[PDB]
Parts: C-alpha cells; structure tokens; sequence
RNA sequence: AUGAUGUCAUACUUAUCC
C-alpha cells in the first residue's frame, strides 16, 4: 500500500530532495511536488527531534547580547555602567541621540526569505567557498607580502593544482589588482 | 556509470543506466543546427541545415 | 486560434520587415488538450499594405510567445523556448530551452538578456550566448504568481502583473553574475507589490504629456486606466505616506474593508501609495480635513495643492 | 441490521402499536411503569422518528439483549404497517 | 441493533463545528476535495476572477457558476 | 513607528532567537509577533523574513507558553509576510506519518488555513493526477 | 482669480483681501486668453490658446481637458431652442457654434 | 571549570549544566565526572599516552 | 594522501585560514584542527581529508609553501 | 488568557448588545488582555445579556460601569470577529480565596 | 559522546489570587 523510497525517487523528476520519512505520507506524489518548488521552504529539524529545540544549548555561555555602533556612539552604555556601579543623571546630549538614530543609522545584517534558524546556527560560519586565487586580508598579514601570494611561485614549478583544474593565477596563464591573484 | 545528484540512492545497475540516459544533457544541444543563408531565391527556398550548409560552402 | 504575433526584420533577410503569427490547432478550452501548433509568414508588401503569405511552419505546442532578439526570433511553444531563424521553406529553430516550469506565457527580451514569463510561476532572466547558441537562465524569482503581462522598467527591474488583480515589481540584485553556465541560484527580489484589485493586462512606462514625467501607466479588465509615479523626494514619500495614514483613519472606505487589507490581498504591501484614498481630502468632511492638516501641520488648501502637483507633474 | 430502513410514522395508526409495545415492555422490564410507556408515546409522536435513536434510548433502558429485540419486533411491525395500504399491522387483521 | 458508537461528547473539548480546516489525521483525498472545494468557492466569490474565467471559455457566467455549483459536491469521488 | 526600528532590533533578535535557553525564544517570538503586527503593509518584509528563518526551529515543543507563544509569533508572521511564504515553509510538514510532525505542521497549516482562506488559491502547487481522480485545475492553464 | 500671460503659461490666484495661494501650468507658444462659460450648470472658464482648455471643477476637484478641434481666436457662451448649452467660437475668418455635449474630462 | 554567571549564580563549562547556589557547583566537582569524559579530547590532542 | 598532518601554527590561525589556506592549493573538504579546552587555545598541528588522493599528492608536492605567522608549516602524507 | 488559561469563552452569536466592563477590570482587553490600542467596542450576545445577565462584565462577570472594548491588536489580528467571549466557566479563580 | 527514566533542590511564566 505504501511505496519503497527507490520506486519513490525514480518516478520523481528531483530526487535529490525526497526523504525517508516521506514514504509514510498519505499522498507522496504531492510531496515531492510540494517540495521541490521555486521558492519554497523546508520544514524544520525538530519534526524528529526530542529536544523541543530549546534545550540543546544548556552548558553554552556565549555573550547574552552585542549593542550596535549607532548606540555605543552616543555614550549610553559608559553612563549605564557608572550608574550602576553607583548603585552597586548623566544628561549628556539630546541631539545627538536622535542624529544616532537618524542620520548616524546604521542598516542590520538581513536574511533571507528561505534563511531559517538552524538547532545551533552559530558555529557554521559558512561563506560562498573562498578558492584559489582569493584570500582574506589578515592571512595577508601573517603571509606579510606587500600589495602574487608566494606559493603561486611554487605554482608554477609544480604545476596547476588537480583540484581546481579550470584555474588560472596572476601571471602565469593569467595575465591582478588589489587582493585577488586568481580566478 | 557516472553518479549524480539524483542516481546517490541508487542499488540497481539496471536503473542507473536509464538514470544516466534521461540525466545525458538534459535534451538541447542545438545552437546552429539551422543558421545557412541560403542563396537560391533569398524568399521561401532555403531549407538546409548548419553541416549541410558548411559543405556547400566548403565545396562552393 | 492565434495568440502571438510579432513584425520585425530577419538579420539574414535585408530591410523587408516580415510578420509571424503563431496559431495552434485543436486548442481544447478547459483541459488545455492541444493538438498542434503552427507559426504562419507574412511579407508586409506595399510598404506594410498588404500581407503575403511566405510560408507556414508547425510546431508540436502551441506558441503564445514571439519576440525579436539580435537579428532573430524567440518562439515560445509551451514550455520550450526556441531561437528560430529566418528560413526559405521553414523556420530552422537555431536554439531550444526546455528549463521552463509549465508553459511560456510571455517573453520580453532585453538587448543583452531575455526575461520569460511564465504561467503560473514568476519571470525568470535568461542569457543567451550568442558563441555557443545556447539559453542559460541566471535568475530567478522566489515567489509564485499568475502573471499575464509584464514590462522592462530599466536592465535589471522588471514589473509584471498578476492575474489576481494584483501588481509587483522585481529588482535585480547588483552582485548577479548573468555569465554562468530551490531551482536556481540566483533569486530575484521584489521591490515593489501593490495589489491594484482589478485585473490588468497591458503595462507601459511612458509620457503620458511632454514636459511631464513618465510614469507606470497600466490598463485593466474593467475599463479601467491608472497610472503609477514614482516618488521624487524622500519628504514627499513621507508626507503622502503621512497623509495616507491618517485618511485611513479618518476616512474609511464605504465596504467596510481595510485599505491595507485591500492593499495586501495577495501580496504585501512594498513601497507603494494609492492616490485614490488621498484624493477624498476634499470630498470628506471639513472638520476632518482640518484635523489631517493640523496633524501634518499645513493647511487644507495647501494639502490640496501639494496633490495635484503631482498630478500636473506625472497626468495629463 | 433492522435499525437501517427507513419508515414513517405519518403512514401507520398510533393505537395499535400500544399494546404490543405495553406487552414488550412487561415482558422486559417485569412490571408496568409509566417512563417506558411515555418513553415509547414519545418515540412514536414524530412523523418522522429515529431507529437508532429509540434503539439507544430502549438499547440500555433494559440490559442490552431484549431492548435490541423490542427494537426489531417494533421495526417490523412498522414496516408491516407503512407497506399495506391500510396502514395497519398484521395483527390487527385477524383481530 | 447495538452499535456501541456515541460519538457525543466527552469534557467539552475538540468537537469540530468549522468546515475546511483539518485534523492530524486527514487524508490526501479529504483535503484535496476541501481544497478544491475552497477553490470553486473563491472563483465563485470574486468577481474579477470568475469575469477572466469566463472570457476565456466561450461560455456565459451563470452557465458557468452552475457548472461550479454542480461539480462542488464529490468532485473527486473517493475521500 | 517600528517601521524603522525593527532593522536594529533584527540582529539581537537573533541572538535572543537562537537559544540560550526556552524563556529567550519565547519572549523573543512574542516581540517578532507584535512587531509582525505592527509593521503591516510598509514594506519592510525582507527582514522579517529572515527572522522568520530563525523562529522556525522553535516549532517543536510542549511546553505549553512556548507553543502558544510560537503560535501567536507565526500567526502575526503570517498577516505581515503574507501567507504565500508562510505555506511555502508549512507544505512538505503536512505529509509526514511520523505522530509529530503532521500534528504540528497541520497545527499550524489550519492556522494559516482560517484566516485567509480566499487568498490562498493561488498558492497551492501543482499536483498531478492519479488513476481514480483528476487532481489538476486546468480553469487555471485556460489561455486566451 | 485667472489671469493669462502673453506667454504660453498663466497664473492664478484665489479671491480674498489679500493674494493667497498661486498655480500655473504651461497652457504653448500662444497668447492665453479667458473666457467665461456655462458647462453643466456651472460657470466655468475656456481658455483661448494652441489647446482649447475648459476649466471646471468636479467634486471639490478641478478638472481641465483640451478640446479635440481646431485652435481659436474669440469664444463665447452660447443658450438658445437649438443649442441649450453651447459656445460660439470665433475661428480664423469663420464662425462655428460648438457644444461639448459629453463629459470632455477624461479621455476621448 | 567554574564559572560565574551575570545574576549571582555558577554555571559549570565541563557539565555544560546550570548551578542554582554556590553549593550546587561544589558538589558537581566529585560527581559530574565531566573529567574522565575529557581522555578522548586528551588522545585527539596528543596521540602518545 | 588524502589527509596531512600540519605543524608550527600560531593560534590566531584558525580552522578558517586553514579552510581558505589549503583551498587556495586545493579543496579541503574535512578540516580538523583541534580546540584544547583546557586552557582554550591551540597547539598548532593539522589534519586535512581530501576528495581523493590525486589532490593530496599534489598537495605533498605543492603544499609545503605556506607560512603562518612569519613562521614554517609542515604538510606531510597521513 | 494569561492569569486564567483554564477558562471558556462562549463564542455565541453575535447580537446588538453592546458589552460593558466593570470597575475592577476596567481598560483591560478581552482577547488580548491588554491596556492600550483599543479600536473597537466588544459586542455581547442575546442569551448572555437578559434579565440579571444584562449589564455584567464580560471577562470580570462583575458589576459593569464603562463598555468594554477590544485592542487594536486583536482587530489587526482578526480576533475581534469571532463570537461572544462572555466568561461562561469559572475554574481554579476566586474558589479557594473565597475560604480565606 | 548526546538520549533514557527516576529521588531531589533551583529559577522562570501565567498582569494567577485574599
């Protein structure tokens, strides 16, 4: 009465999204097209999970918050402390909170419409796929090279690297400005 | 058999050969596959296509 | 049964400008059954006085879409996207996209890109290479909608309409790379969606008198015309967005509906103000009106000036 | 079982069925009381009454054994009542 | 005729008396019916789409709001 | 007036939205739930949804102020996104056999279902049909 | 109060002891005249110009479209059996008595 | 593995679990063998005893 | 090959720069670079898994090159 | 709602009689239990207000002075829509105080 | 190295309440 999960994942034209609890459904054809939409959303992780998705993070004591810059900018914060160090006023300014708030006004780091909030969503610091010929600024800083990254010197003596084979590097196949040396 | 994104779950060999035909490109492959301009009459007698049109012009 | 239809010129022909007509046979009016399809050649003899028939190609789907892109013809058969060209018996297909979703309703095809609108899923941007003859799409969009005609506002924003008596508008991102080779990568965001209520089928941006602005002029089922003007100035969004919300306070409409319940019957409301709650200032009540520009600290002829500036701006 | 057909009660007379009922109800109960004889004038007053309904009301009024056999010898005798064209029972014929 | 199946009540709890919203426990086929049952009582509702719906048919709008009122009930057969 | 400040609460949202432990999650929805409500209609939507990527973890759970409190959080999610996104995130749920996730997901799916219920037409996908009964629309694909 | 320039543009200005708000349009490359009118039971104006713009409020919402016909140099309202409510413009050495019989507002 | 909280309170970093009183995390220390849970951490470090 | 082992590191390195370090060469597709909780900060010495043993091989030969913190980092076959 | 989670409302239909509030819970919502954003009055219905029954709270079921209304954010909601919500049931509130 | 249950404190919510 129920299909196997092959006869399942033939029959669909997007088989890489099909699940094993999706053979137990009333009606999986419809699923699998429910699924395997444009711009749809999956459900969450907890629909199998046993920890109610709240009690996961138990012995984690990371900062409770981070204020932005358009309030550390305006002296709340110090006076904050002082007052309650006092108590374990200020009067500063009046227009230069609402400059903060106005003109000074910085714009959050958004998400996506498909961007849900993972079970932990804090130590995957993903970021697209920095490759070959593309590197961060610090690293320059330990590498220690002036405005190629050395070892495309060694790039050339070896030669192009088998994991990246489409590749090409500054001055090699390459005919290079600011940070990236290979695309 | 190359594998793919949707032959991971695969266990038959049997399947995986009809999986890796319907995966073959998709179905296009036809970027000049009419392009010849054919001389002629220049109007409504034309029909060749881009191998055939290549050959009268490497032999006229 | 024809449904498309399309007049330029051939890059392989000279300066004669040819007329195709896409038609289907055996179109069936309830379960979409279709038997065939065909795509008929006019000449446009006399200097565009009398139509010759040249030749008629068929086609296995029905085409409902027609376009000229860089010398050729974009024929949208369904749910595949072809590049035909200019042929003595037919027209030889050069190219073929089978990536569409269900059927290819409209294509509007920029100078570079080619933007196709499908039937029940939004508009997708497409590429053409032109070195290899090959159609790949590098945008999408994540929300579904029933669109039935759409316009290019500038390369990377598009505005379509919505069967369900609704209009948006899509950007593209600036960081979108259209050289590449849940659906696709790059998503499109919606800038703009207003729901207009009434259906609309023909969108043009474009000077309705000289000297004024041009604005989003769009068509509807009802015999109806309105036109859309974008915001100049940041303080007139502000005032007009001021002004809005205290006419949909002070005067509600007579159906008992909520003009942001209007507003966002299919979609949500995005960056979009509706002229016609704003212009019953002078027809509600003088007290009211008083209040509003007390509220807005101006005076109520003073409101009525700044309305109908943007009317003498951006109408007739 | 019997409690599917549906009869009318508008087709059948009133007066006749009152002693076969009085005589199923002193069979079953063992006495004569007056719940059960309203209980039954009620079920009957509709033009249009409820077989499973009166079968729950006189289902468990007894023990659940001889409610569901007064159930079926007045379902019968209803049925017997609503098919003639006299729209009496087959007891009142001979008497 | 015991049948053993009062569906009464039980603490005043539950007891559904809305139509089209669903349970846990519903079927593909009971709520593919209500769906499309939902959708026929849409294009019934609006005007704009019951008018684009009947421009594109060659038949009338109250023809066609009968063939919707008709195939409301059992429009697929097995729930 | 939150038309503005929702873009500075967003981020600390996020922090507080991602647990440290229940009472987080829960006040935290309840704010997404009245700014959801508040915002309405001016088109600042984007974040929202990002934030709603973050609130949807948290639907699994029985503690009951937590559940509840989710529950408010998606319904004022749902008036302000729109529902087409919010049944975009609550399709594949509906399915699942397993005694948890089609509670919930249909839970939540009637929620969205009550409200709204004339604007959902459109969005409900295309599903093909089987043997005994025809389960496209073609009203829809009529074409002039 | 309407005033016409010698220019393609005119400047208006509300009734009060004291001049109060103003308008102007581009009416043009023509001197705008004025003329007082009866449209629809109302006094309204009919401007003399490359356009013939009639001016009349709809609603507490003033509404000016051109007429679709030749230019003129002289107008002036007209009531008689024949024509109730009319108005006759004078053209280049020739005489026509028009009537805006329908609602030139909107679109024609 | 003590460590302070910001409202008065212990919380310990090996048990990953919260401490109500001052007593509460001075009888994790004999129990909540957190310590002997650390040999795998200690050969993933060094490979040698 | 399809793993090295990576010594002389300094601990502002983190699995990061070794992500977009040795990727720089070649993929890393597992990254192991051990957190000491103890006193919370590293020793610096690597352990990369490959998507085969060709990219690793290259990488003994290639890989040897880098420099973290002014300092040597040793890249060898595991 | 949140003091009371155990009580019933009674979600009848919807009459002319307008609801009223007593002086104890005077300016707390119905539906959202809240103090500020009130956007419209609160409705009772027919059986719920006659005789003795007319006049009462709706949520205190006390002496009623001012008329009862609902928040804006229960009317943004839907939530002021539904029926009746006249306190029908009265659980585990004012029961064992009543002894004390 | 999660999870399991169970004796047993500790915080938190319900605008909980004389």
């Amino acid at each position: 009465n129920r299909f196997t999960v092959a006869e399942l994942k033939q029959l669909v034209a997007r088989p890489d999204v099909v699940e094993m609890h999706d053979v137990t459904a009333q009606d999986p054809k419809l699923l699998v097209h429910l699924k395997a939409t444009r711009n749809s959303v999956p459900v969450p992780r907890h629909w199998c999970f046993k920890r109610k998705y709240l009690q996961g993070k138990r012995g984690i004591e990371k900062p409770p918050f981070e204020l932005p810059d358009f309030i550390k900018r305006t002296g709340i914060q110090e006076m904050r402390e002082a007052l309650q160090e006092k108590e374990e006023k200020i009067d500063i300014d009046y227009q230069k909170l609402h400059d903060a708030f106005f003109k000074w006004q910085t714009k959050p780091k958004l998400t996506i419409h498909g961007d849900l909030y993972y079970e932990g969503k804090e130590f995957e610091t993903r970021l697209k796929e920095k490759k070959p010929g593309d590197l961060s600024d610090e690293l320059r800083i330990s590498l220690g090279m002036p405005v190629p990254p050395p070892w495309l010197i060694a790039m050339q003596r070896y030669g192009p690297p088998p994991s990246y084979p489409n590749l090409k590097i500054p001055g090699l196949n390459s005919p290079l400005y600011g940070d990236v040396f290979g695309t | 058999i190359p594998n793919t994104a949707h032959f991971a779950n695969v266990t038959q060999i049997e399947d995986a050969v009809s999986l890796w035909a319907k995966l073959k490109l998709q179905k296009a492959s036809e970027r000049w596959q009419p392009d010849t301009e054919e001389e002629y009459e220049d109007s409504s007698g034309n029909v060749v296509n881009k191998k055939t049109y290549e050959d009268l012009k490497r032999q006229g | 049964a024809a449904f498309s239809v399309a007049v330029c010129r051939f890059s392989n022909t000279g300066e004669d400008w040819y007329v195709l007509v896409g038609v289907a046979k055996d179109l069936i009016l309830n379960p979409r059954s279709v038997a065939g399809g065909f795509v008929y050649t006019y000449k446009l003899v006399n200097n565009g006085e009398k139509l010759e028939f040249l030749h008629k190609t068929p086609v296995e789907e029905v085409p409902a879409a027609i376009a000229p892109f860089q010398g050729r013809v974009l024929i949208g058969v369904g749910k595949l996207l072809r590049v035909y060209d200019l042929g003595k018996k037919k027209l030889l297909r050069k190219c073929e996209n089978k990536h569409i979703a269900n059927y290819i309703s409209g294509i509007q095809t920029i100078g570079h890109r080619v933007i196709v609108s499908d039937v029940q899923e939004s508009f997708i941007w497409v590429r053409y290479k032109r070195n290899e003859n090959q159609l790949i799409i590098f945008a999408d969009d994540t929300y579904p909608r029933w669109v039935t005609t759409a316009s290019l506002l500038d390369y990377d924003t598009v505005a379509g309409a919505d069967k369900f008596g609704n209009i948006c508008v899509v950007r593209l991102p600036p960081n979108t790379n259209d050289e590449v080779d849940n659906g696709a990568s790059q998503k499109a965001e919606v800038i703009m969606n207003y729901h207009v209520g009434e259906t609309v089928l023909s969108l043009q941006k474009t000077t309705l008198i000289p000297g004024g602005s041009e604005s989003l002029v769009y068509t509807t089922l009802s015999g109806g015309i309105g036109i859309l003007v974008p915001f100049t100035s940041h303080e007139d969004h502000d005032f007009f967005q001021h002004v809005e919300m205290h006419l949909r306070s002070e005067h509600p409409p007579l159906c008992g509906r909520d003009h942001l319940s209007f507003r966002s019957y299919y979609f949500p409301v995005k960056n979009v103000i509706d002229g016609d709650l704003c212009e019953q200032f002078n027809s509600m009540e003088p007290n009211k009106q008083k209040n509003v520009s007390e509220e807005l600290d101006r005076t109520p002829p003073e409101v009525s000036k700044k309305l109908e500036d943007i009317r003498t701006r951006y109408a007739f | 079982e019997c409690l599917e057909k549906k009869v009318d009660m508008s087709k059948v007379n009133l007066e006749v069925i009152k002693p076969w009922i009085t005589k199923r109800v002193t069979e079953i109960l063992g006495f004569e009381d007056d719940v059960v004889i309203e209980f039954i004038f009620n079920q009957l007053e509709v033009k249009n009454p409820d077989s499973k309904m009166m079968q729950i009301n006189l289902t468990g009024f007894l023990n659940g054994k001889n409610a569901r056999e007064f159930m079926g010898e007045l379902w019968p005798l209803l049925l017997s009542a609503q098919e003639n064209i006299a729209g009496i029972p087959s007891a009142f014929l001979e008497l | 005729m015991t049948d053993r199946y009062t569906i009464h009540s039980q603490l005043e709890h539950l007891q559904s008396k809305y139509i089209g919203t669903g349970h846990a426990d519903t079927t593909k086929w009971e709520w593919l019916v209500n769906q499309h049952r939902d959708s026929y009582c849409s294009y019934m509702g609006h005007f704009d789409l019951l008018n684009y719906f009947a421009i594109a048919e060659n038949e009338s709008k109250a023809r066609v709001r009968f063939n919707l009122m008709e195939k409301m009930l059992q429009p697929c057969g097995p729930p | 007036m939150g038309k503005d400040y929702i873009y500075a609460v967003t981020p600390l949202l996020e922090d507080a939205l991602m647990d440290r432990d229940l009472v987080h999650r829960q006040t935290a929805s309840a704010v997404v739930q009245h700014m959801s409500l508040g915002v309405y209609g001016f088109g600042c939507e984007d974040s929202l949804n990002h934030l709603l990527n973050y609130v949807w973890p948290n639907v699994f759970e029985t503690s009951p102020h937590v559940i509840q409190a989710v529950m408010g959080a998606l319904e004022g999610l749902r008036v302000a996104i729109g529902p087409c996104r919010m049944l975009q995130y609550c399709l594949q749920g509906l399915f699942h056999p397993a005694r948890k996730v089609r509670d919930v997901y249909w839970k939540i799916y009637n929620s969205i279902y009550i409200g709204s219920q004339d604007a959902l037409i459109a969005h409900y996908p295309r599903i093909y049909n089987d043997d005994k009964n025809t389960y496209i629309r073609y009203e829809l694909d009529y074409i002039l | 109060l309407n005033i016409g320039l010698q220019n393609g543009v005119l400047l208006r200005t509300v009734l009060d002891p004291v001049t109060g708000d103003l308008s102007d349009t581009r009416t043009g490359s023509r001197p705008v005249k004025l003329f007082r009118v009866r449209m629809q039971g109302q006094e309204a104006v009919l401007a003399m110009s490359s356009r013939s713009w009639l001016s009349y409020s709809y609603q507490s919402r003033f509404h000016l479209t051109p007429l679709s016909y030749e230019t003129l140099e002289f107008a002036s309202g007209f009531a008689s059996e024949q024509c109730p409510e009319g108005i006759v413009a004078i053209s280049t050495n020739t005489l026509r008595i028009l009537a805006l019989e329908k609602l030139g507002a909107v679109f024609n | 593995y003590f460590m302070k909280n910001h409202l008065g309170s212990y919380e310990c970093k090996l048990c990953l679990t919260l401490h109500n009183n001052e007593g509460s995390y001075l009888a994790h220390t004999q129990g909540k063998k957190h310590q002997t849970n650390l040999a795998r951490r200690a050969a993933k470090e060094a490979k040698e005893a | 090959d399809a793993t090295v082992y990576v010594g002389g590191l300094d601990e502002k390195v983190s699995e990061p720069l070794l992500w977009e370090l040795f990727l720089q060469a070649g993929p890393v597709v597992n990254t192991h670079m051990p957190k000491d909780r103890v006193t919370g900060q590293h020793q610096g010495y690597g352990f990369v898994e490959f998507l085969s043993e060709e990219d690793a091989d290259y990488a003994i030969k290639i890989m040897n090159m880098i420099k973290l913190y002014g300092k040597p980092i040793r890249v060898n076959k595991a | 709602a949140k003091h009371h989670p155990d009580l019933i409302f009674c979600r009848k239909q919807a009459g002319v009689a307008i609801g009223r509030l007593c002086e104890k819970c005077d300016g707390k919502c119905v539906i959202c239990d809240s103090y500020v954003r009130p956007c419209t009055l609160v409705r009772i219905c027919d059986e719920c207000n006659y005789g003795s029954y007319q006049g009462r709270c709706v949520i205190c079921g006390g002496p009623g002075v001012s008329d009862a209304y609902y928040c804006k954010e229960c009317t943004i909601q839907e939530k002021d829509r539904d029926g009746c919500p006249k306190i029908v049931n009265l659980g585990s509130s004012k029961t064992d105080l009543f002894y004390e």
